[PDB]
């Protein structure tokens, strides 16, 4: 069946889902790369995130001044991202980071039930928009070999 | 070169002050090009900035200069586009087929000329 979808929203849902509760999800997982693949998404997203905080906060802010679910006009936002005929891991590590940015502000104004539509509409872009491109790279062994030298 | 900080920082200007103007212009209309997109399309230019830092930032020790140069010049002409398309809605313009010709140039001397062109003869 589609193993890259159900892969790829296991660990942007996990990813997501421990960033907003601060508790690590202790469940079994394609075993070996989907805990190296989150495990380099812990630590590249986290760079991310403070690197690039004011960026994202400007960016949350343009979404909440329209009254409405965040992941709604996110997910408009995340569609337009690659119309430019680009895609890299830094531009997919960059969504997923944004991602657990507002997954942290829909923990602050308590609105967790609308984390795992989140983890779903990245997964969606993502998935089902680049799979061709994702294929071609390896899936997530080329996203873990990308941003770690051996 | 050491110009490719500056192009990306005047971006950034360029899309506060299109924020700036939107925000003032609804407070007291094309395909593609409305408010709403607009607004989207600002976003997403900006997830793209990111983006492609990460990927620079990891790429070395593991996108050429050229792709850089290619990257921005993208952008810059997206911006360009995005102004003349609020230009047009505030000189009048209401067909989309005008939005939609903007929408085609490919460099923002093109968007500059087609812009200046249905200002004058399209008005
Ligand atoms: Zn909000
Ligand atoms: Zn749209
Ligand atoms: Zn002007
Ligand atoms: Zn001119
Ligand atoms: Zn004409």
């Amino acid at each position: 069946s589609d193993e890259l979808y159900r892969q790829s929203l296991e660990i942007i849902s996990r990813y997501l889902r421990e960033q907003a509760t601060g508790a690590k999800d202790t469940k079994p997982m394609s075993g070996a790369t989907s805990r190296k693949a989150l495990e380099t998404l812990r630590r590249v997203g986290d760079g991310v995130q403070r690197n690039h905080e004011t960026a994202f906060q400007g960016m949350l802010r343009k979404l909440d001044i329209k009254n409405e679910d965040d992941v709604k006009s996110l997910s408009r936002v995340m569609i337009h991202v690659f119309s430019d005929g680009v895609t890299n891991w830094g531009r997919i590590v960059t969504l997923i980071s944004f991602g657990a940015f507002v997954a942290k502000h829909l923990k602050t104004i308590n609105q967790e039930s609308c984390i795992e539509p989140l983890a779903e509409s990245i997964t969606d872009v993502l998935v089902r928009t680049k799979r061709d491109w994702l294929v071609k790279q390896r899936g997530w062994d080329g996203f873990v070999e990308f941003f770690h030298v051996e | 070169t050491e110009q490719i900080q500056k192009r990306t920082a005047a971006i950034q200007k360029r899309i506060a002050a299109i924020q700036k103007r939107i925000y003032a212009m609804t407070a007291s209309a094309g395909a593609g090009m409305s408010i709403e997109e607009i607004t989207k399309q600002i976003a997403a230019i900006q997830l793209r900035i990111v983006g492609d830092q990460v990927q620079i930032a990891y790429q070395t020790a593991s996108m050429s200069t050229e792709e850089i140069q290619k990257q921005i010049a993208a952008i810059e002409t997206q911006i360009c586009k995005i102004e003349a398309a609020i230009e047009l809605k505030e000189a009048g313009i209401t067909s989309d087929f005008y939005f939609e010709l903007i929408n085609k140039a490919k460099t923002c001397e093109g968007v500059e000329a087609l812009k200046e062109h249905i200002l004058a003869a399209h008005t």
